[PDB]
């Protein structure tokens, strides 16, 4: 019952490695950018909004969930 | 609206959950102009979000 999750590491490696091939340009993974992406856009939750701060901010809230989930779970 | 952003700037700077603490305090600040949208029948975000839309620095 432990054996399935063992191989699923190898092909993802093969994939994401070939993905480092498929695209030589590689951003930081693991929810790295999405932290600032909030602040990056939440700048415009400050700047523009007519209503748009909820529109930008909730999305700024929406960006970090991928690390936020794995972190807090 | 400033005090939101004024504090919401001080939010992102502090860090950890107290960064989050400061930001959620910068939220409650915005209801007083929004309860003006109550009586004047204004549009709360178009009121308040555009209030926050006003700045060079926060002031």
């Amino acid at each position: 019952q432990f054996m399935e999750e063992t191989e699923r590491s190898l092909h993802d490696a093969i994939m994401i490695v070939r993905r480092a091939i498929k695209n030589d340009s590689v951003v930081a993974g693991g929810g790295a950018i999405e932290m600032e992406l909030s602040k990056y856009l939440r700048d415009y939750s400050r700047t523009i909004p007519g209503k748009q701060q909820l529109l930008i901010g909730a999305y700024a809230k929406a960006l970090e969930i991928i690390p936020r989930q794995l972190c807090d779970n | 609206a400033a005090l939101s952003i004024y504090l919401e700037n001080y939010a992102t700077s502090m860090g950890s959950r107290e960064q989050l603490a400061i930001a959620e305090f910068a939220r409650s600040l915005l209801v007083i102009p929004n309860t003006l949208a109550v009586n004047a029948a204004q549009d709360s975000t178009d009121l308040v979000a555009k209030l926050r839309a006003f700045h060079n620095e926060a002031q």
